[PDB]
């Protein structure tokens, strides 16, 4: 008795609708998609939702494939097209879908299950608020589909919406009712509720950390359960929780025990957790002891599937891709401390005649060899040449792996005579570049692009073959492996610099590159790499490249230009004119950058003629890093070129780089502090007002913990030169950034920059003297660096630093305290 | 001279399971 309630439609469109199914199940194609966008069509009615889950839940008397289809339609309406929702309307879907869930056939179960996710997380769980306590209430079980069905809806809303749930905060009620359905007799449920629960631990709720104390007591007691899937979500729970937690003795074995499943999603679920555990610090006293269990499954699981040599696509992130992983943290933990472990197996899997091992074996070699380098190096003078002639293996497979492996040791190969290793090394792997097999192509290149990453001026002999084969490539290749090929070349001339330049590598190279530049128009997204490839082009073709400077150079002006003018357009009336992709300027500038580190001066004539610096000026001031980081680049690049035509806009410009001295933006920062300083030894004295603005936060950086080196080093130099234009004011800092600066500049060459900046410390030291003598020791440190001194550079250092020695009785007590070689170089030197 | 997203990018983009 008491309250009811219902919705009734009528025999109107009731018929057309199911006439408009009964057709839209048809065998014919075209009826199909007539039918189904004619429905997609007829949504302008508040009502025909109704009609659908009308269909649904009281069309009682008509077969599934027409119910569920109804349903799934409306599941397709609710999620494309939500915005003009009838709310009156959806009530009915929402009352319905939530009470008819328990029904008996599994089809309308599930199709009702997606329907309520679907309304679920795609309107939000906001506006309907008396889902999660209904469902909740009908979890108590019953029967069977309705827990079930329920508890698999908390499934996917759990898994879809996890954050947002953090109703009175309710979560605090849902744990002891998933631990009440956590000792199920049914293995479904409980898989359904440790998928429920493995949500909210990465995100380590407060809600979570007071019931979890017997939580996983009882998560223990599924470890024999036999379900594929509660395998899964446990062995994914620990995984999980051993990223934000720290009963090791027997986890370790029923982990190992389950590496080797059946099921390889499940071992894959079991293999996450070497990763997690070597990424942790306890992993180096816990782990070491039952590992000769360990590797030879971890090599068991690197094998190729036999289900994934047919579809050579793969899949992302595989069994074989996390025991290749795994290996890998592991090696990077124990360095050259894993050698018995495997050597055996390398030894026998490298040379055997069923391929689908030796894979195994090459990859494994693959796998240790940035964490076992230094162990690995004696067994290495046999292994490559047994991997240069697996270059010449005619299954594909076997033969990419051997150039990426191969590729993993460039420093041994290019460390060692040419002719012997590197000569073999580059003439077969040229040889298997021009391949009728894609993989073999993309992977050999990104082979050749670390050769040359690591053999750097070695090549320059061989330039004519190498040029030949990768253009032989370059009117060869087809669209995805030529990225990479843009990547090879891009490399090469960063890696053989100025050689590049002869006239007739330049008809070998120059030709193709400005095939591809004529036939591509501006808003072609392919300009992305090939820029960038010219850029490094640009760099080592120097003056050479001085024929097509003016085209090139406009073009970039031009599509700077363009881009900003579109930037300008969205800043002032979004819902009329277009937004631009920011991507054209960076590496527009970039190669601008390049250009000017190719042609210096000779890019004068090009400056001045074009309203550039404004357009730079409009660049350093966008939102994201990458402008300014290449803009910054460019400024540098352009002040060491030409300062007649920059002056001016200096005012205006250090302003700019006093806000841009931003750690956050790492890729910024430095290119920004590089800038000044390549504009001080520009300035000179001139630079002398603009001191307080950029200093005191350059010293604050330098003293920062987590900074990269890079950053410390043009950092180092910025506040030389500084030094050098400006001491009066530089020069005070001396106590706070005298640690880091000489601490850190250790690691360079011997050029100009480094001679810069020691002129300028000297020079800050001689008038402020009493900065740096705490801490002196630094300083000689520092002075151990340098090999080839100038002569009036080496008079600064052996005459006022004489005098610090002159003014001998306790020079030894202090001078033996650090090592001999640069004690007796620096007496014997200076 | 620059964090260059050309390296990085060129870098990260060479083909490799390990």
């Amino acid at each position: 008795g008491s309250m009811e309630y219902e919705w009734k439609p009528d025999e109107q469109g009731l018929q057309q609708i199911l006439q408009l199914l009964k057709e839209s199940q048809s065998p014919d194609t075209t009826i199909q998609r007539t039918v189904q966008q004619k429905l997609e069509q007829l949504n302008q009615y508040p009502d025909f939702n109704n009609y659908l889950i009308f269909v649904l839940t009281k069309l009682k008397s008509e077969d599934e494939p027409t119910r569920s289809l109804s349903g799934l339609i409306l599941k397709n309406n609710v999620k494309a097209h939500f915005q003009n929702f009838p709310n009156g309307v959806t009530d009915f879907i929402k009352s319905e879908c939530l009470n008819n869930i328990g029904d008996s056939s599994p089809l309308i179960r599930a199709t009702v299950g997606i329907l309520i996710t679907t309304i679920a997380s795609k309107g939000e769980l906001q506006n309907w608020p008396d889902l999660l306590p209904k469902l909740c209430s009908l979890l108590d079980s019953e029967d069977y589909n309705t827990c079930e069905g329920a508890f698999g809806a908390l499934q996917k809303i759990c898994e879809d919406s996890a954050e947002i749930l953090d109703l009175d905060r309710p979560l605090n009620i849902m744990i002891p009712k998933f631990l009440q359905f956590f000792k199920h007799s049914s293995p479904k449920i409980r898989s359904h509720a440790v998928a429920c629960v493995n949500q909210f631990i990465i995100s380590r709720t407060q809600a979570l950390m007071l019931h979890i104390d017997s939580f996983i007591e009882n998560l223990f007691a599924l470890a024999g359960d036999e379900e594929p899937e509660v395998r899964k979500n446990v062995c994914r729970a620990l995984v999980m929780l051993l990223e934000v937690r720290m009963h090791m003795h027997n986890i370790v074995e029923y982990m190992l025990q389950r590496t080797q499943d059946q099921d390889e999603n499940v071992a894959l679920e079991a293999c996450e957790f070497w990763l997690t555990l070597a990424e942790q610090p306890i992993c180096k006293d816990v782990l070491v002891r039952h590992l000769p269990k360990l590797i030879p499954v971890l090599v068991n699981g690197m094998k190729y599937s036999d289900i994934d040599i047919i579809l050579l696509t793969i899949s992302d992130w595989n069994l074989r891709k996390c025991s290749a992983a795994a290996l890998d943290v592991l090696a990077n933990v124990y360095r050259d401390e894993l050698l018995p472990h495997i050597l055996p197996l390398l030894k026998e899997l490298l040379f055997h005649h069923e391929w689908v091992v030796k894979e195994s074996g090459i990859l494994v070699l693959g796998a240790i060899a940035e964490g076992c380098m230094q162990g690995m190096i004696p067994y290495l003078p046999e292994l490559i040449p047994h991997l240069i002639q697996c270059l010449s293996d005619k299954k594909a497979l076997v033969r990419s792996i051997t150039c990426w492996t191969l590729s993993r040791y460039a420093h041994w190969v290019v460390s060692q005579p040419p002719d012997t290793y590197l000569k073999p090394l580059m003439t077969e792997l040229l040889k298997r570049i021009l391949d009728s097999n894609k993989r073999v192509q993309e992977a050999a290149c990104s082979a050749f692009a670390t050769l040359e990453e690591e053999a750097c001026t070695e090549l320059v002999p061989y330039l004519a073959y190498i040029l030949d084969t990768l253009v032989f490539a370059f009117s060869k290749y087809q669209h995805k492996n030529l990225l990479i090929l843009y990547d090879a070349i891009g490399t090469l001339a960063d890696s053989v610099g100025h050689h590049l330049n002869k006239p007739e590598y330049i008809q070998m190279l120059m030709p193709p590159l400005i095939q591809k530049w004529n036939m591509l128009k501006d808003e072609d997204k392919d300009l992305f790499p090939l820029l960038e490839c010219l850029s490094s082009v640009a760099t080592a073709l120097q003056s050479g490249f001085l024929p097509y400077c003016e085209p090139v150079y406009q073009r970039c002006v031009n599509l700077v230009q363009k881009t900003l003018a579109q930037a300008m357009l969205n800043n002032a009336q979004p819902d009329q004119y277009e937004a631009p992709d920011k991507d054209f300027m960076i590496v527009a500038l970039d190669l601008l950058s390049g250009l000017a580190e190719g042609l210096g001066g000779n890019i004068e004539q090009l400056v001045a003629r074009s309203n550039i610096l404004t357009l730079m000026y409009q660049c350093m001031q966008d939102k994201m890093p990458e402008v300014r980081q290449s803009s910054f680049a460019l400024l540098g690049d352009l002040t060491k070129a030409c300062f007649q035509h920059v002056k001016p806009c200096i005012a205006d410009f250090m302003p700019i780089l006093g806000t841009n001295l931003n750690p956050e933006f790492i890729s910024v920062c430095n290119n920004a502090t590089w800038a000044i300083g390549e504009i001080s030894i520009q300035m000179g004295i001139e630079m002398q007002p603009y001191i307080p603005m950029v200093l005191h936060q350059l010293v604050e950086i330098i003293n920062r913990p987590n900074t990269p080196k890079t950053l410390l080093e043009n950092t180092a130099i910025t506040i030389g030169r500084l030094g050098y234009v400006c001491p009066q004011e530089v020069a005070p800092m001396l106590q706070q950034f005298i640690r880091p600066w000489c601490t850190s500049l250790r690691n360079i060459r011997d050029n100009e920059e480094k001679d810069s900046a020691f002129r300028g410390i000297c020079t800050m030291i001689s008038v402020n003297p009493s900065g740096v003598i705490q801490d002196f020791i630094f300083f000689c440190d520092a002075v151990a660096s340098w090999i080839n001194p100038k002569d009036d550079l080496r008079d600064m250092f052996c005459k006022i630093l004489h005098g610090f020695k002159n003014q001998d009785e306790n020079w030894r007590r202090f001078s033996d305290q650090f090592p001999l070689p640069l004690k007796e170089r620096l007496a014997a030197f200076y | 001279g620059k964090m260059d997203s050309r390296g990085e990018h060129r870098q990260d983009r060479r083909e490799r399971p390990y």
